[PDB]
């Protein structure tokens, strides 16, 4: 292969490549992690092209474990390698300590990976940014990993077309106190603020996580939230 | 493959290595971080960059790494390369316990890392790590210790140092102010926030630890933002007096 | 398209071409032509070998070899890439055997050599093969078989087939043949008649002619045509000129 | 150990004891046995008791990964595969010997998979050093169709015969039941020796021990 | 331009400009005739000298009883490909018992020679040889050349001015299979001498030569054992 | 649209985060002349494809784009040909390792996952190119019945109702899009919509030996490929 | 373990008995011995139960690939090369014997000996530890030109003797008939054995 | 054996809200005695501890190779292990060496982060994990120990009741060891404070 490194520093003293990895973050479908009280709620964009894909057939919001879960802003297929490296990462934890990893934990792993392909001979950074979702000692966790291999723990944030909006959105909307059912219902109402025609649950996918562990919500229950909306 | 290689590992016409020299730069445009050595201890004092308000604050530091039972660090450059150095700083310090079944000297923890970071600018053709970073710790040699390393993997001791932004009015703002072996801990805690007011004030954009020696057992300890506060208001006061 | 874009074979154009590819697959037109034929009973080959110098042997470069006892390959292109090529299809069919104790079927001894062939189409590390081939077959089992491999790695199975400077040329007069119904000392003739028509004794210097078969006539086994039916066919095909 | 499997009209069962033997002496009155690879897949573990624990832990970890990639419920066939690769390939000497049951797509299934990773897929099986014991009760008594009610019965009786019989098994009959809904856990369904009870008058009065040094930390 | 740096590159005509210029070696190297009869093989070739107080350069080398070569070009890789086949002939003996067949020989050539020709950083072979040897099926005279194809002659030569002496050959092939050795060798010598300037003539100094035959191992003549051989030359 | 240094001709992002390499790629897929139509139906999946052999002095028995992955799975290949052979001989490796190691057949989306994964490695490695083809793959799932999915030089994947790949592939999901809008989706419905779409979007009126059509029914699972006179069967009836 | 297989005009006949042991101890009393590894293609497995069930796997996936690889059902002789390679390359670590037989559109019926790396054709085969007590009957009792009836009675009876006087060997006797129109399983239960002379 | 080259004993024994750990305090080669203040159980943090029985060599690496990994953890992770945690550490850490194993047979004894539930467990030498409510032995006197233990274990125990049956089975159990003795040592894990101890033991 190619043993040089194909991220190097700009004179400026810029990272470039990983810079150009964000943009291809900042242009990809939105998504929207909202940490409340007693759970933590992930919401993206799954609008496809037309009537013709089966929307049912590949997922944006992934489990990685039994109480962690996972979203994603910018590349599709690069996404599909960190989704299977993290629940690999997972299980060597759960075999050596016998214990569900903690989230900080595991987007620490992620993020070590995240970090190589911006230093790595021959290979470039990853065009993704993941919201990663957790719970852990009794509480909800809510991460994010981006191209650089930097992870950042928030109480609610957007990634994707139009996130500068989304994030101002969310400061100002909601706040701690939340019930995992209000919160659910702030994220779709953020995802609205972008959304190109009439948002249905087949084109938005929900997946929440607290006590019981990480699930994906189903098109039914989605279905009742957007009643609402 | 020629074609697209960036010869990272060689020599300019000056005798320069650009790479390492591109490195340092991103470590200017990166938060300040500055340490001071004291008699009775010695600090670490950054600015904080994860300064929104949807941040959920998880961790006990942002740029304070504690390393070995008597030492601690902090970084100013690219975060997710400080991971990668600070990680492996733990893991020489603890095979070096493991062999010798004593704490590593801070000077030795420092050289290992900056071998690390040597070779990176000799062989291999990757980029370096752009990171510098700042360390404090205590050792039965040399006692209380501030280090000071950058991409170059070149180091050195020092009494007060700055990295990070604006580093150079730091150090010029240290160097007026420090007075040698008459320092505590009481005292430059006071010239931290009295420098950092000027390179950059919440207790909320700011991030202080200390390492001291508690009962032959050293003690380090990220200062809570209410003693930040404390800190800052006793020098507001003394700036309009 | 002189931009960079073609000098690796890891490096798609902006129209989607690989390029080095492409430049391989000329090296192949500029040259001399190889015919191949499959008939009733067998396949035959044919090759204009241009005399290079009246130095050389009778018989130097051979554009016609044994890949297995019955299978043939018939080259056109850059020679030194041709013989490394022959050397591989010799192999695949040798571990055929290893693995499963009978004779390599053509088919797949074509898909496997195409892939060999493929893979130097993908690397800056390494360069796409400059050169075209057909293999020849025959058993009462899978009957005659003829295909043909490219510099991409393509393989395809042919009832008729020309490769190099005049690929079209004899084509066209391959196309009048009713092979499908005729024999290899048949088909000979034939094969000799195309070579000596699609070469240009003005442009080119003199030549001689190879002709290879494998058929029901030899049991199955890939053989030179003997000289006594090469001289027969070589004298009717300087016959059919006038 | 007198490990047991059953496959009855709607599931499977799977037996049991509670013995962790040391040479000749019981290191453990009561350890489980029956381990967790999948909801609807489970395995009981017989041996060396670390081969027997990590290859049951290996192999549900591969099914988590294997599950969470295909979306899907995972097949009992996969977890006799995955089994027996790894234990052909270290030649017997990972000494688990595994009774593995469990439900998927294509109904209820019981397996026996020995340390050189050979396997069968039998109606009813016993492993361990109480197997016989167990494997007599099932020839004994075992009927196709059973209900649950006397399929729990069979297997508790088998288990009970080995926890009796061999000295290398003994303590209480823990059982798993699998059926297309689920799997219930029922540890502790047979205890075949009555509460053991002693008059046990062994108080040491404070200061009877003579001690020649004393520290305390507070913390 | 951009097509000349490596060998992996094909200029957008169908060439390897690397392989040419690694031609380019041979053309340079000092002339080589090699020629065949009934019973023998002889290699006869120019020896240039860097100096007067320099000696005239071995471009007769030995690869084994029944082998020997004649070289231009590269001089390093000259003794590569020398090494090779000096092995590869160990190696028959070894494992045979039985002479390497030359033909074979030179085909291994060509085998090897071809790797470096499709890989990245990479050169082809800068040494064009004349390989002289005897077996079961007589006599052989084959060329090997930086592009890994080869050819079985009947006569030929290589490097500096050899059109000249190929010309020679060309007009006096038809002689050379019922030719003796003392005329085989002179035949050799002419198209030699042919290459060499109007001004210059051969030399027990400068003539080089090698035999291999029928009853005659690879032998090889240098300067008074090339004497018998240059005292038959007449003319021009 | 901006280019800063080997952002064209090595897989390494454009300063819009932009793969001008995986992009080329995808324009590879058309360079084959080819387009490629699949459809899924109430209770099987057809996939069919031109077929063009311009002399006669090819064996046409040897011109495909049709590939039997395994006995259940068959797959359309869209683009350079090679290219296409070599996934395919990845596609039947991977799919017989599935069945070696977990007991069990690879579903359908699993082998495009993966065969995906594969080509994802060509998008972000620079020392190799991606792929110039288009695979896509049916069969008949188990408990989700009739599977049509499609994977990217880029290394997305899908499933579809309806999918097209090649030169008129934009055109031939506009007609499909259409009309699956408004029918029973029986075995006759599913291929007679997939040869009208490739023949009105070409304009072309078929001959059977100008089409190439596979298919995988609940009945007969079996990968099937069809006859030139099952073709003309289908042919004639559309002409009705 | 007691296994067998013969020859006839349109395929073969394959048998097996269904003991596992461990020891004196019966381990599975129902075991089919008889293992597909292509449709039209089987082998009786015997020896060690671990190294038998690795090389029918082995071979299993090599011949489904390859299979796939021709566009054709494999060669009866290409699937005992696949056996008889994995047998002999690993002969000083395996210590199984896996005969090979099944029907090819070329050759027919055929059934292959693989014993510690060796391949050879014969026109009735026996194979096991049972083996080693009627290959006097064998000898007796096999006559050629057996129709598939007679085969599979020349198999069961063959059987059923050894299954009495082999303690490694009993249970049930599984029948198998590959032919070009496809396989047929049949199953001879321990009450339906053949009767001899059992004093 | 191995195991009895060096010789030795260690104990851990559950309480109502606290958990004890002793161990004997010889260090011999066979039948000859070099000291008699050999350190047999190690911190693994404020109310957790480790016992290790068997050679001497392989006691010693594993506490080391076991704080190694154990600091890693706590500067990782930011929080000090809980107690099952650490056996699950140390099964990882023993069944590494599965075919070629350390001779060592530890015992956990400690108190769950809820700063209560105590904890108890042993691991055989290739790392397999045993949880008991009651009491854990390990050593060259194993059978002496389930004979005091299972006659003197009593459930909830308070920790002076702890001390006098952890002290009394260690003292009757070693006394009929020849190369198990020369002292014993006790830790009594409570909330608040640990109590360590030297017992007077005999000397022969
Ligand atoms: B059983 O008696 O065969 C038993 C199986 C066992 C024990 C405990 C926990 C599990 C969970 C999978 C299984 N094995 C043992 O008791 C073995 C000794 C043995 C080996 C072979 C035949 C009979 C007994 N004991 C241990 O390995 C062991 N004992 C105590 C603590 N750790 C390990
Ligand atoms: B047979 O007796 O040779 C039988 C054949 C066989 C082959 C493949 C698969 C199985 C069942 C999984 C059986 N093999 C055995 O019965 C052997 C013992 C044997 C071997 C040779 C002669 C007589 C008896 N069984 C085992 O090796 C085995 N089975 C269960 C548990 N441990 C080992
Ligand atoms: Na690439």
């Amino acid at each position: 292969g190619y043993s040089f490194s194909l991220t190097t520093f700009s004179p400026s003293g810029k990272l470039v490549q990983i810079e150009y990895a964000l943009a291809a973050v900042a242009g990809g479908a939105p998504s929207v992690g909202i940490k409340a009280a007693n759970g933590v709620v992930l919401a993206t964009e799954k609008k496809q092209k037309s009537i013709l894909y089966d929307e049912r057939s590949v997922h944006k919001v992934e489990p990685i474990t039994k109480h962690i879960g996972l979203v994603y802003s910018g590349m599709g297929p690069d996404y599909r390698v960190l989704v299977h490296r993290a629940r690999k990462l997972a299980q060597q934890y759960y075999l050596v300590y016998q214990e569900p990893i903690p989230t900080a934990q595991l987007v620490q792993r992620v993020a070590s990976v995240m970090q190589e392909y911006t230093q790595s001979g021959g290979v470039r950074p990853f065009g993704v940014s993941l919201l990663i979702c957790g719970w852990n000692e009794g509480r909800p966790y809510l991460f994010q990993s981006d191209p650089s291999g930097a992870y950042f723990a928030w109480k609610a944030t957007a990634m994707g077309k139009n996130y500068v909006n989304g994030k101002t959105f969310l400061e100002k909307r909601y706040n701690e106190d939340l019930e995992l059912e209000d919160a659910i219902h702030t994220a779709i109402l953020t995802l609205k603020e972008s959304f190109e025609g009439q948002m249905t649950e087949d084109n938005i996918e929900v997946g929440i996580c607290n006590e019981a562990g990480f699930r994906r919500l189903t098109p039914t229950e989605v279905k009742d939230y957007l009643a609402a909306i | 493959s020629r074609r697209y290689d960036s010869r990272t590992t060689i020599f300019s016409p000056e005798g320069r290595l650009y790479q390492v020299e591109y490195a340092m730069e991103a470590i200017g445009h990166a938060g300040t971080c500055l340490g001071i050595l004291a008699n009775d201890g010695v600090l670490l004092a950054a600015e904080r960059r994860n300064i929104h308000k949807l941040l959920d604050e998880v961790f006990f530091s942002e740029k304070i790494y504690k390393l070995n039972e008597d030492m601690a660090c902090s970084v100013a450059g690219i975060t997710s390369d400080a991971n990668v150095l600070t990680n492996e700083l733990r893991l020489i310090a603890q095979r070096y316990l493991l062999q010798y079944q004593e704490p590593i000297p801070c000077e030795q923890l420092v050289t290992a890392l900056c071998d690390i970071k040597q070779a990176y600018t000799q062989f291999g053709g990757k980029r370096p790590f752009g990171v510098s970073l700042l360390y404090i710790g205590w050792d039965k040699h040399y006692g209380f210790q501030l280090y000071q390393s950058d991409p170059s993997g070149n180091y050195g001791g020092w009494k007060a140092t700055c990295i990070g932004n604006n580093s150079a009015a730091a150090v010029s703002m240290l160097k007026q102010d420090y007075k040698e072996g008459e320092m505590t801990l009481k005292s430059a805690l006071a010239l931290a926030i009295k420098v950092l007011n000027k390179t950059m004030l919440s207790a909320e954009k700011v991030e202080i630890a200390t390492l001291t020696r508690e009962n032959g057992k050293t003690v380090i300890r990220v200062l809570k933002q209410k003693e930040v506060e404390q800190l800052i208001k006793k020098h507001e006061e003394e700036e309009a007096k | 398209i002189g931009t960079g874009y073609d000098l690796s074979a890891s490096t798609f154009s902006p129209d989607g071409r690989v390029f080095q590819v492409e430049y391989a697959m000329k090296a192949v037109e500029n040259s001399s032509t190889a015919i191949g034929i499959r008939c009733k009973d067998g396949v035959v080959f044919g090759v204009e070998k241009l005399v290079l110098s009246k130095l050389y042997e009778e018989g130097s470069n051979k554009r016609l070899f044994n890949v297995d006892r019955h299978v043939g390959m018939a080259v056109a292109g850059l020679l030194a890439d041709a013989r490394s090529l022959a050397d591989i299809a010799r192999e695949e069919a040798s571990n055929f055997r290893s693995n499963f104790g009978y004779n390599i079927p053509l088919k797949h001894l074509a898909d496997r050599v195409a892939m060999y062939v493929h893979a130097y189409t993908l690397y800056s590390a390494v360069r796409p093969f400059g050169c075209s081939f057909m293999l020849g077959s025959y058993s009462v089992n899978d009957g005659a078989q003829l295909y043909m491999i490219d510099p991409s790695g393509v393989s395809y199975g042919y009832w008729g087939c020309a490769i190099g400077k005049a690929r079209q040329a004899a084509k066209t007069e391959i196309e009048k043949l009713q092979m499908k119904e005729m024999t290899c000392r048949d088909i000979v003739k034939e094969v000799a008649k195309i070579i000596y028509i699609v070469h240009d004794e003005v442009k080119d210097k003199a030549f001689e002619l190879e002709l290879s078969w494998v058929g029901e006539l030899t049991n199955g086994r890939h053989e030179i045509v003997p000289k006594d039916i090469r001289e027969e066919a070589e004298k009717y095909a300087k016959e059919s000129l006038k | 150990t007198t490990i047991a499997g059953l496959v009855f009209q709607d599931g499977v069962i799977l037996g049991a004891d509670t013995r962790a033997t040391n040479d000749s002496v019981v290191a453990d009155k009561s350890c489980e046995k029956i381990h967790f690879i999948a909801p609807k897949i489970y395995c009981c573990g017989a041996g060396v008791a670390a081969d027997a624990e990590m290859t049951t832990r290996m192999v549900a970890s591969k099914m988590e990964l294997h599950a969470l990639s295909t979306g899907r419920e995972p097949r009992v066939a996969t977890v006799t595969r995955i089994l027996r690769q790894t234990l052909f390939r270290y030649q017997g000497h990972v000494g688990a010997s595994l009774i593995v049951g469990g439900v998927d797509l294509t109904g209820p299934q019981l397996y026996g998979v020995h340390p050189h990773g050979s396997y069968s897929r039998l109606p009813f099986t016993a492993l361990g050093s109480g197997q016989d014991a167990a494997l007599a009760v099932l020839e004994d008594r075992f009927q196709p169709n059973m209900t649950l009610e006397a399929a729990q019965g069979l297997l508790v009786e088998a288990v009970t015969a080995g926890i009796l019989g061999d000295l290398g098994s003994g303590g209480n009959v823990d059982a798993c039941v699998i059926t297309k809904t689920g799997a219930k856990l029922l540890r502790t369904l047979s205890s075949p020796t009555e509460p053991v009870k002693r008059s046990g008058r062994y108080h040491f009065v404070p200061g009877t021990t003579a001690v020649l040094t004393q520290t305390v930390k507070p913390l | 331009n951009q097509y000349d740096n490596d060998v992996t590159v094909w200029s957008p005509q169908g060439r390897i400009h690397q392989i040419e210029y690694a031609m380019e070696a041979v053309k340079q190297g000092s002339a080589t005739v090699g020629l065949k009869s009934k019973t023998h093989a002889v290699l006869v070739a120019l020896k240039r000298a860097q100096s007067e107080l320099a000696a005239h350069q071995k471009k007769i080398l030995h690869v084994d009883n029944h082998i020997g070569i004649s070289i231009a070009g590269l001089t390093a890789d000259a003794r590569l490909l020398c090494n090779f086949m000096r092995q590869e002939c160990l190696d028959s003996r070894f494992v045979f018992d039985r002479p390497l067949p030359v033909s074979r020989l030179v085909s291994l050539i060509g085998s090897k020679t071809q790797i470096p020709t499709q890989r990245y950083g990479r050169r082809p072979y800068g040494v064009g040889l004349l390989i002289a040897g005897y077996d079961d099926m007589g006599p052989h005279i084959f060329q090997t050349c930086p592009s890994a194809n080869y050819f079985d002659c009947r006569a030929m030569s290589i490097g500096a001015r050899s059109q000249s002496a190929r010309t020679y050959l060309e007009r006096h092939m038809s002689e050379f299979m019922e030719c003796n050795l003392n005329e085989l060798v002179k035949h050799g010598l002419r198209a030699l001498r042919e290459t060499l300037p109007a001004e210059q003539d051969l030399t027990t100094k400068n003539v080089s030569i090698g035999i291999v035959g029928k009853d005659l191992e690879f032998t090889i003549y240098d300067d008074d054992d090339v004497s018998p051989f240059l005292e038959g030359l007449e003319e021009r | 649209g901006s280019s800063a240094g080997f952002d064209r001709h090595i897989t390494i992002f454009s300063p819009e985060g932009r793969l001008y390499q995986v992009e080329y790629a995808f324009k590879a897929i058309n360079q084959g002349g080819l387009t490629s139509v699949a459809v899924r139906g109430k209770d099987c999946a057809v996939i069919v494809t031109q077929k063009k052999v311009p002399d006669k002095l090819l064996d046409s028995s040897t011109v495909t784009h049709l590939f039997k992955i395994t006995e259940n799975i068959g797959c359309v290949m869209t683009g350079m040909t090679a290219d296409s052979r070599s996934q395919v001989q990845r596609a039947r490796y991977e799919a017989a390792n599935w069945k070696y190691k977990y007991g069990y057949e690879i579903p359908v989306d699993m082998l495009c996952k993966r065969i995906a994964d594969i080509s994802q490695v060509y998008t972000q490695n620079a020392e190799m190119r991606p792929l110039g083809c288009c695979m896509i793959l049916i069969g008949i799932d188990e408990e989700q019945g009739p599977q049509v999915y499609k994977c990217d030089p880029a290394g997305y994947y899908c499933g579809f109702k309806a999918t097209a790949a090649g030169v008129k592939q934009t055109e031939s999901t506009s007609f499909l899009e259409k009309k699956v809008k408004k029918f029973d989706w029986t075995f006759e419905q599913t291929v007679e919509t997939a040869i009208t779409c490739l023949s009105t979007v070409l304009s072309i009126d078929f001959k059977p030996s100008e089409i190439e059509v596979g298919v995988v029914t609940v009945e007969n699972p079996k990968f099937r490929i069809l006859t030139e006179a099952e073709i003309d069967a289908h042919l004639v009836a559309l002409a009705e | 373990t007691t296994i067998m297989a013969v020859e006839f005009d349109g395929g073969v006949v394959m048998g097996s008995d269904s003991r596992v042991s461990a020891g004196e101890a019966v381990v599975n009393r129902v075991f089919d011995k008889l293992s597909p590894l292509h449709e039209r293609i089987y082998c009786a497995l015997s020896g060690s139960a671990a190294d038998a069930q690795a090389v029918a796997d082995m071979a299993a996936y090599q011949l489904e690939l390859h299979g796939i690889e021709l566009e054709e059902p494999p060669l009866v002789l290409a699937a005992a090369n696949v056996v008889r390679n994995i047998s002999y390359k690993y002969r000083e670590d395996l210590s199984a014997h896996l005969m090979v037989a099944g029907w090819d559109q070329r050759e027919g019926g055929q059934v292959y000996g693989t014993l510690g790396g060796m391949l050879t054709r014969q026109p009735f085969a026996i194979g096991g530890s049972g083996s080693t007590f009627i290959y006097g009957y064998v000898d007796a009792a096999y006559k050629p030109g057996m129709s598939p009836e007679e085969c599979r009675r020349f198999t069961t009876d063959a059987i059923a003797l050894a299954m009495s006087r082999d303690g490694s060997s009993g249970g049930v006797i599984y029948l198998v008939t590959i032919t070009a129109a496809g396989v047929d399983h049949r199953v001879i239960l321990g009450n339906e054995l053949p009767k001899f002379y059992d004093e | 054996s191995i195991m009895s080259y060096n010789g030795g004993a260690v104990m851990a024994m559950k309480g109502k809200n606290c958990v004890a750990i002793a161990a004997d305090r010889r260090f011999g080669i066979q039948a000859q005695m070099v000291t008699t203040d050999f350190q047999k159980i190690f911190p693994m943090g404020d109310r957790l501890y480790i016992g290790l029985a068997g050679l001497a060599t392989d006691v010693q690496t594993v506490a080391q190779r076991l704080k190694f990994r154990l600091n890693l953890y706590e500067l990782k992770e930011g929080r000090q292990i809980k107690p099952y945690t650490l056996m699950s550490m140390v099964a990882n850490l023993l069944y590494e060496k599965r075919f070629g194993p350390y001779y060592t047979e530890p015992v956990i004894a400690g108190l769950d982060p809820k700063t209560f539930k105590p904890f108890i467990c042993s691991l055989d030498l290739i790392g397999c994990p045993m949880v008991t409510d009651d009491f854990v032995v390990s050593g060259t006197c194993a059978e002496q120990m389930y004979g005091m233990c299972e006659s003197l274990w009593e459930p909830n125990m308070d920790p002076d009741h702890l001390f006098e049956t952890i002290s009394q089975a260690m003292l009757n159990a070693v006394d009929r060891d020849a190369v198990s003795g020369m002292g014993v040592i006790v830790h009594i894990i409570e909330k608040d404070k640990i109590t360590t101890r030297t017992l007077k033991a005999r000397m022969d």
